[PDB]
């Protein structure tokens, strides 16, 4: 039979190749033979983090539901979160945004200190910012560079995208 | 105090489910249809009270998702349900049931007891008696029943509220 | 039952939507209930263009099991190979070099006159290049703007490893 | 010169050698450096069979995951034929081989109706022996589940891959004087 826990040498176990493949009946059954969903790979990445680059809400969601950790921080210190905004995927920003009533966290910085509303800001992906904003994301919180997410927001539109909300 | 209910918005395809809930948090509506892909999200927040603020997580499930095999999912933990269908498309109206037996054989609340459901017939707008209904409720276990338009803005509301309303009561 | 003919104002099938979020069993399943498979969306993207830019290559390979034809072109006279040479999926270009056991043409202009070796050139994808390579692509064929492919080159290592061949 | 083409499946289990086998025939490389595969890989073969003939050989990598998945049906089909491939260091690869091979079978036939032909390969063969099984056994095994032939292999030193590639390019050319 399987072995889930099988490990390449990057760290890759089966789940995380299901992840990066979209191969979501084949998730269901790692899961169900013992796969651990908070796997991590040589450089930190979670299968939920494969899924979150590669855009699969599909699975995204379905890892969520297998218990599945947001807050997983890689080499870079990015959460799945932070990899679904530099990546623009709004419908997986939205999935762990929303998956869990007591919701995704939002100040979490990375190495560079970016939160994911800075990163959102920097690539310019005007409906990630929103969903962000709607759901309490910080406008002053602080990368390591002393950047606010307007600082780095792309464009004057961008900007006034955010501004909007800041004075709410 | 503070609530947060997450509340499904289910049925068909081209039925409504995304311009109700686009109406219901940004009031805006379109005459174009953008097919829903997967699942889509918006939050609603609102006062209830002095006393109470309420927090409303509006899961929009594409009406394609129900031929997949990922409404468990979705479903889960899930406070209560707005089932959609089109007035102007009886097969829409026939469809209601197949999703509500996917919502009540894969949702059940704490007690047990099935998920309050309330079903929307929505384009009313355009072009089955209100007894009828009633009694179509009272036998399909929905909470109760709206003729909603998310075009004209009728309706919506009212149907959010009643859902808050039995939502509210389920956490005693 | 499911409808897999219904359109929405982009000109989205339920084949189009299954492709672009990866559920190849609603892919089996709309296809079996009568879904056309070259279905052509507003912008003449096909399903098979959705997967290859969102580079599944499950979705691609079970498209082209399902006779997907892959010589379709989109408004910017992009084929979906030319879609994963833009975006780097080797996984998918791979999918549609070696699927058919013929051929399957890299010489197909799109737009700017950019067959697949000009795009994968110019984004610098090496491992996409490479494949290409191996299995006929013509370095010299010449785009609008009369740039061949080794001119589209990214730096002086891509250009080399293009040259090798030529 | 006439060309043929012919698709080759190479399957078995996870870490069992197949994407290495590959990479040697085509590249004369090999890596300790275990990267699993994912989904299907892909190469190609060309060679000189004579003087009058040309063979270009698709190679099918397919990771051994792949086979708890439902896609194989799309990867085998219309197949010319097929390395199975296990891990003499494991012996858990080599009962492998039968589900594999099932898979296989029940899911790919020639144009004749009769199954394709399969070469079992036994690689790492430059490590030590676990499967107990003589070469008189091996040839019993072969000849109740409808493998043409096996070879031990390894990629690491190049160790019987050209022999076992040749071997079944033989069978396959054969098959093609029928249909
Ligand atoms: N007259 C009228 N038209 C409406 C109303 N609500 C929606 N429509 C129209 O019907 C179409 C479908 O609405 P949409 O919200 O996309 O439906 P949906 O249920 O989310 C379909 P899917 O589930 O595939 O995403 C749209 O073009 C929209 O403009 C309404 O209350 N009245
Ligand atoms: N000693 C030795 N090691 C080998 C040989 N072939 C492969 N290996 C080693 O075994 C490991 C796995 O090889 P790999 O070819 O990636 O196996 P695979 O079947 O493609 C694994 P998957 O199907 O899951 O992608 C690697 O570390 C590789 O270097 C061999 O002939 N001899
Ligand atoms: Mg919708
Ligand atoms: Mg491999």
């Amino acid at each position: 039979v399987v072995t889930p826990f099988s490990r390449d040498d990057r760290g890759h176990t089966p789940l995380h190749v299901a992840a990066v493949c979209g191969q979501a009946s084949l998730i269901d059954l790692l899961v169900s033979k013992g796969a651990m969903v908070n796997a991590t790979d040589y450089h930190g990445a979670t299968p939920l983090h494969l899924a979150c680059q590669k855009g699969y809400q599909s699975v995204t969601l379905l890892l969520l539901h297998y218990k599945a950790s947001a807050e997983v921080q890689d080499n870079n210190g990015n959460t799945p979160l932070h990899l679904a905004c530099t990546y623009g995927h709004e419908d997986c920003v939205k999935a762990l945004v929303y998956y869990d009533v007591e919701s995704c966290r939002l100040d979490i910085g990375n190495e560079k200190g970016d939160t994911p509303l800075h990163i959102a800001a920097r690539w310019g992906y005007q409906g990630v910012i929103e969903t962000l904003l709607q759901n309490g994301a910080s406008t002053e919180i602080q990368n390591r560079l002393k950047e606010t997410p307007l600082k780095c927001a792309l464009n004057s539109k961008i900007l006034s995208v955010m501004e909007a909300y800041h004075l709410s | 105090r503070e609530h947060l209910f997450k509340v499904l918005v289910i049925g068909e395809l081209g039925v409504g489910k995304t311009s109700i809930i686009k109406r219901y948090v940004h009031q805006l509506f379109s005459q174009h249809y953008r097919a829903t892909i997967g699942v889509d999200f918006a939050l609603k927040v609102l006062n209830w009270d002095s006393r109470t603020l309420v927090r409303l997580q509006l899961w929009d499930i594409a009406g394609l998702e129900r031929f997949g095999n990922m409404t468990r999912v979705y479903y889960k933990e899930a406070m209560g349900a707005f089932v959609v269908f089109d007035i102007s498309r009886s097969s829409t109206f026939e469809a209601v049931l197949k999703w509500k037996s996917d919502l009540d054989s894969k949702v059940h609340l704490p007690n047990g007891s099935p998920i309050p459901a309330v079903l929307l017939a929505n384009k009313c707008d355009q072009n089955m008696s209100p007894s009828q209904m009633d009694q179509f409720c009272k036998e399909h276990g929905f909470a109760g029943w709206f003729e909603t338009s998310a075009k004209d803005n009728i309706n919506i509301e009212e149907a959010a509220r009643f859902l808050v309303e039995k939502m509210l009561v389920n956490h005693q």
